[PDB]
């Protein structure tokens, strides 16, 4: 098989910016004055879209500032100038021959400025409660970038290994990110405490923000 | 415009087989050149797998060859995949596409939206819906933050939208992870002005697919 290998597997590039995705095939995909090298983006949740076609072709619909180069066993994606909209994983994919294979994947996100999260937090719901267990979640909304750090502390013990966390992909409107955790305790030792609190640690913040709330009140 | 819509994701039994479906709209299925099952692990690449062209004759990744199979029904306008003696591996995301007639073929141009097939020994189990209500915890000026935390469920997906779509504005829907229980979790959020929670209804709409579970939850100052 030709193995395809991209290169860098992930960047960050300031809006606007000139990217450069380079892909190394193992054997030439060249064939009679083409190169069958193919270019996809994927935005999260979506399927792959085509980008370039036998290297240098640009699919119709797609925006002048993708374009590809290359001939033999390596070639480039360029985007002119990174946009918003730009955040996804971009393939490679040669045609030369069967089985078609597509390189590892290159995950591309928008630098902005440093934004701090607003911190939200909720109690367990009455209704989980009846249930026997007590999840308790803090929503960190619209931060950039996308490194924080949650700690949670119940009547000020710190929690650990009792939460697990989520991060959405970059949010192109303002290229920021949300994260959810959630700590889950016995509804019975959520009933045995008073204060609970999640303590956020970020580079927009000058010291750690902390939400909470007391049990009951 | 051409859509493709794939059918029959869901759990399957390791050692048991996958029946896949590509219903093809708004063009006719003997008119493609090609048309392909490529799959993608969670969290990882892209694997073509199989290709029928538009006289019949198909083709196999040799990383499965021996169990896999492709095959149309015209007068359906829909094409197949069929996998037997399926393993771990075998988890992902699996898409439908089309080959071009152009410029060497076999690169893919239209594609359906995937379905996620899970092998695993472990039963189909729906969520509960719990309410995230807004509070004054969960206020940052004049924007609240509300939502519902989908709990318990196995195998993934669960899709969740907002007062029947309606609601996309500020909606985070975060993925689901995957508790030390075997079952997935997941929270959708949404950032909505203060001013609105005691005039406008919020309800998150839950569907999980696997289990036949449709929820909607009405989510509301506590």
């Amino acid at each position: 098989d030709i193995q395809l290998t991209q290169s860098p597997s992930s960047l960050s590039a300031s809006v606007g910016d000139r990217v450069t995705i380079t892909c190394r095939a193992s054997q030439s995909v060249d064939y009679d004055g083409d190169s069958y090298m193919n270019w996809y983006q994927q935005k999260p949740g979506k399927a792959p879209k085509l980008l370039i076609y036998a290297a240098s072709y640009l699919e119709s619909g797609v925006p002048s500032r993708f374009s590809g180069s290359g001939s033999g066993t390596d070639f480039t994606l360029t985007i002119s100038s990174l946009q918003p909209e730009d955040f996804a994983t971009y393939y490679c994919q040669q045609s030369h021959e069967d089985p078609y294979t597509f390189g590892q994947g290159t995950k591309v996100e928008i630098k902005r400025t440093v934004a701090a999260p607003s911190v939200f937090i909720f109690p367990p719901s009455d209704e989980q409660l009846k249930s026997g267990t007590a999840s308790v979640v803090c929503l960190l909304n619209n931060f950039y970038p996308r490194e924080a750090k949650v700690q949670w502390k119940v009547d000020n013990a710190l929690q650990s290994g009792n939460s697990q966390e989520s991060v959405t992909e970059q949010d192109s409107k303002d290229s920021t990110y949300s994260l959810s955790s959630t700590l889950t305790l016995s509804k019975a030792d959520y009933e045995k405490h008073k204060v609970y609190a999640c303590e956020v640690t970020h580079q927009g913040l000058s010291s750690p923000v902390t939400k909470s709330f007391n049990r009951g009140e | 415009e051409v859509q493709l819509v794939e059918s029959g994701g869901g759990l399957v039994q390791p050692g048991g087989s996958l029946r896949l479906s590509c219903a093809v709209s708004g063009y006719s299925i003997t008119s493609g050149y090609s048309w392909n099952w490529i799959r993608q692990a969670p969290g990882k690449g892209l694997e073509w797998v199989a290709s029928i062209t538009y006289d019949g004759s198909t083709n196999y990744n040799p990383s499965v060859k021996g169990r896999i199979t492709i095959s149309r029904d015209d007068s359906k306008n829909t094409f197949y995949l069929q996998m037997n003696s399926l393993r771990a591996e075998d988890t992902a995301v699996y898409y439908c596409a089309r080959g071009s007639h152009y410029f060497g073929h076999w690169h893919f141009a239209v594609w359906g939206q995937g379905t996620l097939v899970t092998v695993s020994s472990a039963s189909t189990k729906g969520p509960s819906v719990f309410p995230l209500a807004p509070s004054s915890k969960s206020t940052s000026g004049g924007t609240a933050a509300l939502g519902c935390l989908v709990k318990d469920y196995f195998p993934e997906p669960v899709t969740v939208s907002w007062n029947s779509g309606a609601l996309t504005s500020g909606v985070h829907t975060f993925p689901a992870v995957l508790q030390s229980s075997g079952l997935y979790s997941l929270s959708s959020v949404v950032t909505v002005p203060s001013s609105s929670l005691g005039t406008q209804t919020y309800i998150c709409n839950v569907n999980h697919k696997p289990s036949n579970t449709k929820v909607d939850k009405k989510v509301e100052p506590k």
